[PDB]
């Protein structure tokens, strides 16, 4: 097992571009299934407003669709405002 | 007054050309290290202002330095008739001044004066970088006291 | 014929407000005004007909014009401070004048 | 509109005559090609705006690609044509006969 | 010394000082005491034109707050 | 106000010449000139992305077209647009065909192609005002997400054109 | 606008003058000379005679040229290279583009264009050969340089101007950055032909590369344009990378300190210059795309996980 | 298609952008969005040539909302008979077209 | 506006070719607007065909420059809601880019012929 820790020192000592660049790039490809932030991208592109979301009708049906905008019901933003 | 107004259009167009004027990065000689010693840093040029520009189409000044072979005569003349028309020469040296040595050679064209006119001879063998620093003084006075727009004037 | 609504139908009171000072009375627009926006936009996202929500377009004018008649009566200065100072930035950007907003939300809940 | 568009499909029958005869050289047909490359990026792009239909904008990018990378293809075949050979003209390839 | 080339490099630090101050204070001419809104999107184009058309005489940097309303 | 006609007019000269097929090393001059024409069109109409992004990578693709012209396919006395007469005939009479075909194609049609005073009032359509995505930016930055298999295409035909390249100029 | 549009173009002529002449006098002071003493007070008169002897000077109309490219090309180039500074910030811009980077890339190779025609129709075999070490020089960084432009881009979200000082207002982005920032500053080097990777004029290995048979005129407009673009990208490492800290209620404070950075970066410019000996147009090419394009790539792939890692997507506007 | 992978897969690949009523970035309709969605649900599974026939009407609509020929028209012998009566004199302009007065918002 | 400073910089640059030109003194002759190559004339003509050395890598430099205008619309695709295929794109393509130029590194056609 020595073989590949001495090519690796030796491409370190010669010509470490490559070594720093396939490290970099390996960094980037399994960071993302490391950090817990993933998930809180697309939360974030799909909590911003960035059209209208146009009021719905109703018959007295739905209770999670709130009248007010500032009622406590719907998806709220304490995970952003405070986070 | 109309020929103080020329006169002074004069010093205003001959104060560029003699303060920034650019030479040559030459070669040729002996003669090649003292135009090196004249960028070295005790005599200098470019605290006149006076760079070294490689180029026949960029340079305003022609530093002749040292032997002008019968070979190196179309390569002389060549490059100097390929100056734009704002052009100075200096002979560095007694080997392009009149030939200093090989002057009864075969093979040295007896001077820069035989090919190009020579503005200013600078003699020696070395002019020191200082010498021909005041080789450059002079011919930098000698195109501040030509006249071309007061004979463009009275014609 | 197309059909088109008269001019004395757009007879109605437009808000003389312009855009910086719509800005700083933006977020409050929409706590106060809900019912009567979100009925004009209900009405054409649903109808697509500009000659049918008009006559909700009477009502979020008068909405408009009610708010910044409650803010001109109570609240006039500190609304005065904020919309220079939003004015005064160039995207309007909020983050610039945060200072003023503290005094108008600390009015707004002291008389309105 | 149906004036900008009509000169850009006479600008498409102008370069189309240009590519369409040869003169002297291939790469003058091949600076046809790619004037047909952007003719057709300005004809896309032209359409996508006035039509406003902004998720067919995928397609321009993979006009210029995709053309582009033919055109390179070519620009590299002419390099193995004049490596092959020593000259470049359209009279010289008259060997397949 | 050391102290030589900076007076050549002073009046370039003045002279290249000048044109960024110089914008700033046209626009703020321009605009009249406000500054120049930047149009990225759409919205604010509308928004500019809007308070063109508010103002009334063909003017974006004038504006009407509540001394109109 | 006539800006887009101008410039596709410009277009039509630019494309004429390069049509008309000097030495390719003025073509490539011809053909950036039609580029530059091509970009300032595409953010005259609302392109902000489009124009200068076929600016980048045309400027970068014709430079070594270019490059290419001058290196490999070159001629000792080249022919420009104005060394060959044929060509400076054919350019002149390109140019008095086009004028004919604008002074036919405002009379002969009867529609809203070209008129003195009516040209460039029909170029915009229609854009969102309160919208907030209006430039062509955000389309094709769609293409990472909804039109995922252009993406998938377009980088194994330069991964294929990689391997191409390398298997020709072998 | 036009007082604008002329007390931006004239200083920026007069700052690019005396950027000749500090790049004269600094360049002295690096090689133990004192630089143009003996015209004007300190030198200040030099490249204003420079100027006044380069034009009133005439230029060739040679036979072996093509006389339309020969007219047309300086011309371009002076345009160009006084055209990359309308969509530079300051603190409010002369022109807000909506997006500008694409448009200091594009014009920036159009810069090279003017280069490369200078170096077809002047029609030598040195300018020839100036003409494809240009073309090998741009096949060296561009590709590099985009990358980094937006491989730093995906830390501001738009390729807007303003959005960089409003971006960077709380901290530089050389402390995120710097492997991007090492590499910028030579890619720009690459860019705009200064010593360590100046080929293309040459001056050591051919005689003058796109302007051997450019006479005074043309000369001076190619010198104008190349030393704008020197004080350019030095403005635009300095906005890009150390942009100083931006306070809305005083604008000149920012402005001063941008131009006290500026002209740091524009010594360091000349230092790198008379500091380092010259390249190769092989291995220019060959360290750009080997020590340079797979650590690019991976800054790229880097800058691509960063909004995912740790969850910070950049803002529109 | 001819070979049909993607109805068989069931995955859309190129068919999220087939036509203009296609679903956008960011919710922003197209121009004659409404015009194609009639049409496509007009010609919903009808058959090429009885659709021809059939939804020609919505089809007709459509292309005049998209190429606006008949509207160009319209607006070309309006604008010709302005200049035709600018020239006769009898065209007072109103300064509502002639812009000098306070706008509306 | 924008082209109305391109067009002040055309006069602006028009004005300096005029005044370069027109006002200094010049006479003309055939050894002065002969071509310069080190002070003789040229062995063969200027524009004899140069044999490229630079080929392949200077159409990888053309499918580069294709690459990163693919990747000029990413600033903008990073703020899209399909945000895993969005990386997983762009991750794909980056190491198909690295892939290729690898395999060009690889076949050593970076040096010329
Ligand atoms: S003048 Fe004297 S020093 Fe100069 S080349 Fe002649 S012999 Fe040598």
């Amino acid at each position: 097992a020595g073989r590949i820790s001495a090519f690796l020192k030796n491409a370190w000592a010669k010509e470490p571009v490559l070594v720093v660049s396939f490290s970099v790039w390996g960094l980037a490809i399994i960071m993302p299934m490391i950090s817990p932030y993933t998930k809180y991208a697309s939360m974030i592109n799909k909590a911003t407003p960035y059209n209208y979301p146009v009021p719905v009708r109703d018959d007295g049906n739905m209770p999670d669709v709130p009248s007010h905008p500032q009622d406590p019901l719907g998806p709220s933003l304490d995970w952003l405002k405070n986070l | 007054r109309a020929e103080y107004v020329v006169t002074k259009l004069d010093d205003l167009i001959n104060w560029a050309r003699r303060s920034s004027l650019w030479p040559m990065t030459f070669g040729l000689a002996c003669c090649a290290v003292e135009m090196m010693h004249m960028a070295a840093p005790r005599y200098d040029m470019d605290r006149f202002g006076v760079v070294f520009r490689a180029s026949p189409r960029q340079a305003d000044v022609m530093i002749v330095a040292g032997t002008l072979t019968n070979k190196m005569a179309p390569a002389l003349r060549k490059v100097y008739d390929q100056m734009p028309e704002p052009r100075y020469v200096v002979s560095m040296g007694s080997c392009a001044n009149g030939g200093g040595y090989y002057h009864y050679s075969y093979s040295v064209v007896r001077g820069c004066d035989r090919i190009v006119p020579v503005d200013i001879y600078v003699p020696g063998c070395p002019p020191t970088a200082e010498a021909l620093l005041y080789g450059i003084l002079q011919l930098q006075r000698k195109i501040k006291r030509e006249q071309k727009l007061k004979i463009w004037y009275r014609r | 014929i197309v059909e088109l609504p008269t001019l004395e139908e757009l007879k109605v009171e437009e808000v003389k407000v312009s855009s910086a000072v719509l800005k700083a009375a933006a977020h409050h627009y929409g706590a106060q005004c809900d019912k009567t926006n979100k009925e004009f936009m209900l009405c054409r996202w649903e109808e697509k007909d500009p000659r049918r929500c008009l006559k909700e377009g009477k009502l979020v004018n008068g909405c408009a014009l009610n708010f910044f008649r409650q803010i001109k009566s109570h609240c006039a200065e500190p609304f005065t401070e904020y919309w220079t100072c939003l004015d005064y930035s160039n995207m309007q950007l909020f983050r610039h004048c945060r200072q003023q907003q503290a005094k108008f939300d600390q009015c707004v809940l002291d008389k309105l | 509109m149906p004036s900008t568009f009509f000169n850009l499909t006479m600008a498409f029958s102008l370069s189309l005559l240009g590519t369409l005869m040869f003169r002297s050289h291939l790469m003058s047909t091949l600076l046809c090609l790619e004037g047909m490359v952007l003719s057709l990026f300005i004809m896309t792009s032209v359409t996508s705006l006035n039509s406003n239909s902004m998720s067919s904008m995928p397609i321009p990018i993979t006009i210029l690609v995709f053309a582009a990378c033919e055109a390179a293809v070519g620009l590299a075949l002419l390099v193995k044509v004049s490596n092959t050979y020593g000259t470049d003209y359209v009279q010289n390839l008259n060997l397949l006969q | 010394m050391w102290f030589e080339i900076l007076p050549g490099l002073a009046i370039m630090g003045v002279c290249l000082v000048i044109p960024g101050v110089s914008t700033a204070y046209i626009h703020k001419f321009t605009n009249g005491g406000k500054e120049k809104r930047v149009a990225r999107v759409q919205y604010q184009w509308y928004l500019m034109e809007r308070d063109r058309r508010i103002s009334g005489v063909n003017r974006y940097y004038v504006s009407k707050g509540l001394e109109n309303i | 106000n006539n800006y887009i006609f101008v410039l596709s007019s410009l277009f039509l000269v630019g494309c004429l010449g390069l049509a008309l097929k000097p030495s390719p090393i003025y073509g490539g001059l011809g053909l950036i000139v039609s580029g530059f024409v091509g970009c300032l069109m595409v953010l005259g109409f609302g392109g902000s992305f489009l124009g200068l992004m076929v600016f980048l990578i045309y400027l970068g693709g014709m430079l070594v077209v270019f490059g290419y012209t001058t290196a490999m396919a070159t001629e000792e006395y080249p022919e420009t647009w104005g060394s060959n007469w044929l060509i400076l005939g054919f350019l002149v009479l390109g140019v008095i065909m086009e004028v004919f075909l604008i002074c036919v194609l405002n009379y002969y049609d009867e529609v809203g192609v070209i008129n003195l005073d009516g040209l460039g009032d029909w170029l915009m359509y229609e854009v969102d005002d309160v919208g907030v995505m209006l430039e062509g930016g955000i389309g094709v930055a769609a293409m990472y997400s909804c039109a995922t298999w252009m993406m998938v295409v377009a980088g194994w035909s330069l991964f294929a054109g990689i391997f191409i390249i390398i298997e020709i100029t072998r | 606008f036009f007082i604008n549009i002329l007390t931006l173009l004239v200083p920026i002529l007069i700052a690019m003058a005396f950027l000749t002449l500090v790049e004269r006098k600094i360049l002295g002071y690096m090689q133990l000379r004192k630089g143009p003493n003996i015209v004007g007070p300190y030198g200040i008169l030099q490249p204003f005679a420079d100027a006044m002897k380069l034009f009133m000077k005439e230029p060739m109309r040679p036979l072996t040229t093509s006389m339309s490219l020969f007219i047309i090309a300086p011309t371009l180039s002076l345009t160009l290279a006084l055209s990359l500074w309308v969509p530079l910030p300051m603190p409010h811009p002369l022109i807000n583009l909506n997006l500008g980077i694409l448009f200091i890339l594009a014009t920036s190779s159009l810069s090279v264009y003017s280069i490369l025609w200078s170096g077809w129709a002047s029609n030598s075999k040195y300018s020839l050969f100036g003409a494809l070490r240009a073309v090998a020089q741009t096949i060296s960084y561009e590709v590099t340089m985009a990358i980094i432009l937006l491989s730093v881009l995906l830390m501001n979200g738009s390729y807007s101007l303003q959005t960089l000082i409003t971006t960077q207002e709380h901290m530089w982005l050389l402390l995120p950055a710097w492997p991007m920032a090492m590499m910028w500053f030579i890619s720009t080097l690459a860019e705009t032909n200064r010593a360590p990777f100046d080929l293309t004029e040459g001056e050591s290995e051919l005689v003058s590369g796109f302007n051997v048979e450019y006479a005074a005129g043309p000369f001076a407009l190619f010198f104008m344009a190349e030393y704008t673009n020197i004080i350019l990208m030095n403005a635009l490492t300095t906005i890009i990378f150390l942009g100083p800290l931006y306070y809305i209620n005083l604008p000149e404070l920012y402005s001063t300190n941008f131009m006290m950075e500026a002209l740091l970066l524009s010594s360091t410019f000349l230092w790198i210059r008379a500091s380092y000996p010259r390249f190769r147009y092989d291995q220019l090419m060959h360290l750009l795309w080997k020590n340079f394009l797979p650590l690019t790539l991976a800054l790229c792939m880097w800058h691509i996980s960063l909004p995912i890692f740790t969850a910070g997507v950049p803002p529109y506007m | 298609p001819f070979l049909d992978i993607q109805k068989k897969l069931g995955i859309s690949l190129d068919r999220h952008f087939m036509f203009l009523s296609a679903e956008q970035p960011y919710k922003n309709a197209a121009r004659c969005h409404a015009f194609e969605k009639e049409w496509i649900e007009c010609a919903h599974g009808i058959g090429g040539t009885r659709a021809k026939k059939e939804c020609k009407i919505e089809f007709d609509d459509f292309e005049e909302c998209l190429l606006r020929y008949k509207t160009m028209r319209r607006m070309h012998d309006i604008k010709k008979q302005r200049e035709k009566l600018m020239k006769e004199g009898k065209y007072t302009p109103p300064p509502h077209h002639s812009g000098r007065e306070e706008p509306r918002p | 506006n924008l082209y109305t400073v391109i067009f002040i910089n055309i006069l602006l640059s028009l004005t300096l070719i005029l005044v370069a030109f027109w006002l200094p003194q010049m006479n003309l002759y055939s050894e002065k607007a002969n071509p310069y190559e080190c002070g003789f004339d040229p062995t063969s003509s200027a524009r004899l065909p140069f044999s490229m050395k630079f080929f392949l890598v200077a159409i990888t430099f053309l499918l580069f420059d294709l690459e990163i205008a693919l990747l000029l619309p990413l600033p903008w695709a990073i703020q899209t809601i399909k945000t895993s295929t969005m990386m997983i794109m762009a991750f794909i393509l980056v190491t198909i880019l690295s892939l290729g130029l690898a395999y060009e590194w690889t076949q050593k056609g970076l040096e010329w012929t």
